[PDB]
């Protein structure tokens, strides 16, 4: 897992090296009002439905 | 001229400045964190290292008798057999049939490398805190390394820096250290003077070089075999060795907020937590008067494209019109966007470009070149890729503007609903107020 | 066998120890606190010494004109004077009527003997005690070094003894402090790097073989006299010389709870606060047979003079009968009284005596021989001395005893009025009772 | 003033001297209420007007 935050590994005997996630989702911001939630339930999927 | 703010204890995170004194043009100045290192303060309780056992050549005393003399060594032990009639290649000597001796005699020592292998049992307490910060405007690059405390002032070109105490106190050491070569372990270490046999502590002394000891391994001699001269002895395996390879994890990989560490000294680099309250002073020779800053009118702002990534990646469009032609200082005003660079030439085209990084769907942001101020809002979709390799270089704002599609949608349908009720309550009150006049 | 006690921690009390195994006669051990220390952890923060100007010769160059160059040098001042006309032992030389030039320089730097004398300025935190105990019991005696925090262990005789951490956490030293020769001075410094000049701290350097120093003491050059070749300055005099003077009291006349303050390394001593917990574990040939033990029956306690002084000031005859000779481990259970010895050899005769301290005018207590009991009270009159150089040797209690003769008063006063109380009441109840029963 | 802690005096080279007090008064106890209150007066003459 690779949250926003970002992780390290370390493999065999390189150096670790960092990985970081970016905002991304599947909803359609900006559209209908049915779609901005879908956009806005890819991010956070949690306090979404609670607002909603 | 004095100044106050703060700054994320992120590295790499390049913090841009402020500075508007009333009779002179505006200043930005840059800074960004290039490392920092938490010390902890250390006291050393006691030193491991394999043990090594000596045993002495046996006395046999045959044809009388010897008697056991006890010595002050770690782990001494002694003791008396009788009854031996010991073997040799050449036949069996002590011509004496039963009535013989036999004196057997060990104890323990550190080992002869315990000068360069051995662990360091430590206790950490009242960490401090170190930094490296690049810091740069006008016309200054320059890096310095500065106690951050409220008690180390460094000039740079005539300017003086103060980093006050950090936010918080938090320190990845427990109360509890154990080193070895390049790895720190939070583990709990028995007492001094009580270390018990086969675990971590077997043996024990205050400092390599110091000659006392203490040792718990239970040797017990045995009754040697007959007809043979051996000293037969049995004993705890090594502590140390067994605690070698059952360890079990680190904190190499294991300390939160993804900062590593490294011995000699003991320090923890490069993570970020908290805020660095930094003041400054400034001389009168950084500013510029303003009659020699072009005066900048009638300043809008406009989006060409936004796509809130970790990088910049939203570029943006100022037209305004001017007198003379220079350079200005250019700000954002809120943490939902962040700038790419600090200062503009300014021509009397009337266009500039700029670049700015965010997180929300809909930012709105104040943003201001020299003297004149103006508001920027803009949409933004999402970007394709899910992995970056990068560090993310906005503030991380993710609630939207009030104006935005969403708030708009929110805003029309609450408005609906208050007008209905309002109506309702109308009706109600004029109807009430009809009965009570009746 | 595992035992706890409580120990306080004034120097010189002789606090005693009474330990009760089922199956075995009680036993009596004696602590006693011959010395402590107080260490606090220190980080050196930087050294102040006097300084030193240096002068370079002038160079009056003739017939033209000179430039300056800047140096880093630590307060560096060089100047320029055009015009002059100097003169030396023969005649005047620069021939050249007035154009000539004469360049000034001056710099300060560390004097010579700041390695020798110089005061260095510390942060101070997280105290750490040590002691030195004697412990002696039957036929034991010894005095040990030991760490009062909960991790050091240390064997007397086979017993394993454990010196808890410290009640309080009270420390002399404040948070800053300045240490000059064998003197501790609670002081705020200014911090590095923001000296000012004639105070402390007009000069600075993190370490005293450090090659780097901050001075900032106003050195300001002047131009010389017609026809002279001086090189005129005025510069603040001594910052460290100033505060040697004026640096006011010190802590080793103003410590609380009496306790000295020594230099090298910094701590305070015989510093009397608190209560030190004691965990023992000892073995069983420490305690005896209770069959080996003489047996006690029919104990009386008698007081002959009681005068609570701070001297062991009352005498005790015990009145007993036995069976066998031997030895008792004599022990009082409360702390208003505290008795002398520990041991008492009993005989047929069934007389001994003891000696102890008290503080109260009618003190009252248990005192046990042996395995018996006996209950035990005195009266005490005043002393007479108003002022003795010894320290108090008892507990310094003074609440009397409820038999005792002002208690007693009291208790027939309050009884007296108390069943007088009774008695109206008894009389208005009867009475309310016949007029409800009417 | 010499409480009954004790204080320390140190004159010129001398190594300073430590004086304690000891618990003297002027009335006398056990004996008649009047001169208890006098023995509890000259100790403590602050709490004992206060409890009487
Ligand atoms: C040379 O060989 C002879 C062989 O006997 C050795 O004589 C033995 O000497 C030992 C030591 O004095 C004797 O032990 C003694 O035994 C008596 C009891 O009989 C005991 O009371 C003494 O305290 C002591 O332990 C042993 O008896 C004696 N052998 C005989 C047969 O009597 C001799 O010691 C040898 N010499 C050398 C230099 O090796
Ligand atoms: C202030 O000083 C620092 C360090 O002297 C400057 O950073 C340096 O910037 C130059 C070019 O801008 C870097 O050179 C190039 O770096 C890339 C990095 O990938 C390398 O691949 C190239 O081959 C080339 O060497 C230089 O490395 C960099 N130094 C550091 C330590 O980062 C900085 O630019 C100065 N301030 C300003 C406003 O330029
Ligand atoms: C011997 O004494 C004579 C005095 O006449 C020295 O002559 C001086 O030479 C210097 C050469 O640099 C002249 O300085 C120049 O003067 C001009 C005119 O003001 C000025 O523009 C230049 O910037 C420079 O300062 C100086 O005037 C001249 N003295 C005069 C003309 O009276 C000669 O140098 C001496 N020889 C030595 C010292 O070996
Ligand atoms: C337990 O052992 C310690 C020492 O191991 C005993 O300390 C002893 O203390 C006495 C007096 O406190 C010392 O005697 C003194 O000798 C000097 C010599 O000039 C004399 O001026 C004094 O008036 C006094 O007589 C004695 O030396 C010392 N023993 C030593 C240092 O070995 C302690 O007394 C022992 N406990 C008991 C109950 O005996």
């Amino acid at each position: 897992p690779v949250p926003v935050d970002g992780m390290e590994y370390h493999w065999g005997n390189n150096d670790p090296v960092r990985l970081w996630s970016q905002l991304t989702t599947e909803g359609k911001p900006h559209g209908w009002p049915h779609q901005i939630v879908q956009y806005y339930y890819g991010l956070y999927p949690a306090a979404t439905v609670s607002a909603v | 001229y004095e100044h106050s703010t703060v700054m994320p204890n992120v590295v790499g995170f390049p913090y841009k400045a402020h500075i508007e004194r009333p009779g002179y043009s505006p200043l930005t100045l840059q800074m960004q964190v290039v490392e920092t290192s938490l010390e902890p303060t250390l006291n050393l309780e006691y030193i491991t290292c394999e043990y090594k056992t000596v045993v002495p050549s046996p006395y046999v005393k045959c044809c009388g008798a010897s008697e056991c003399s006890t010595k002050e060594k770690p782990d001494y032990q002694c003791k008396v057999y009788t009854g031996v009639y010991p073997f040799m290649w050449g036949g069996a000597y002590c011509f004496c049939d039963s009535e013989n001796t036999q004196l057997s005699e060990a104890y323990v020592d550190r080992s002869d490398v315990c000068r360069h292998d051995h662990a360091s049992a430590y206790k950490a307490h009242t960490a401090s805190l170190k930094a490296k910060v690049r810091v740069m405007y006008g016309n200054v690059n320059q890096t310095v390394d500065v106690y951050v405390n409220g008690d180390h002032a460094v000039t740079i070109g005539g300017t003086q820096f103060i980093f006050g105490p950090l936010s918080s106190a938090w320190t990845p050491f427990d109360n509890k250290i154990v080193v070895y070569k390049d790895e720190v372990f939070n583990q709990d270490f028995p007492p001094y003077g009580s270390g018990q046999p086969g675990r971590f502590g077997d043996i024990q002394s205050r400092t390599v070089e110091s000659n006392d000891l203490y040792a718990n391994t239970a040797l017990k001699l045995a009754r040697p075999s007959p007809g043979m001269v051996h000293v037969p002895y049995t004993q705890t395996p090594s502590g140390f060795k067994y605690w070698l390879k059952e360890k079990g994890t680190a904190l190499n990989t294991k300390a939160p907020f993804g900062c590593q560490i490294k011995t000699n000294p003991v320090r923890a680099m490069n993570c970020a937590v908290g805020n660095i309250p930094v003041s400054m002073n400034l001389p009168d020779s950084a500013f510029t008067r303003i009659v020699e800053a072009p005066t900048i009118i009638d300043l809008t702002c406009t989006v060409a494209t936004c796509t809130h990534s970790s990088d910049f990646g939203g570029v943006l469009t100022l037209t305004y019109k001017t007198d003379k032609n220079g350079d200005c200082s250019v700000h954002s005003h809120s943490n939902v966007a962040t700038l790419q660079e600090a200062t503009a030439k300014v021509k009397t085209a009337g266009k500039v470009t700029l670049h700015f990084s965010t997180a929300s769907a809909s930012p709105s942001f104040v943003v201001s070149l020299c003297s004149a101020r103006a508001t920027c809002s803009a949409s933004c979709e999402p970007p394709k890729d899910h992995i970056v390799p990068y560090a993310a270089s906005h503030s991380n704002v993710v609630f939207p503007d009030m104006s935005g599609t969403a708030l708009s949608w929110v805003q029309k349908i609450s408005g609906g609903l208050g007008a209905f009720a309002i109506g309702a309550i109308l009706v109600l009150v004029v109807v009430t107020c009809i009965g009570l006049r009746r």
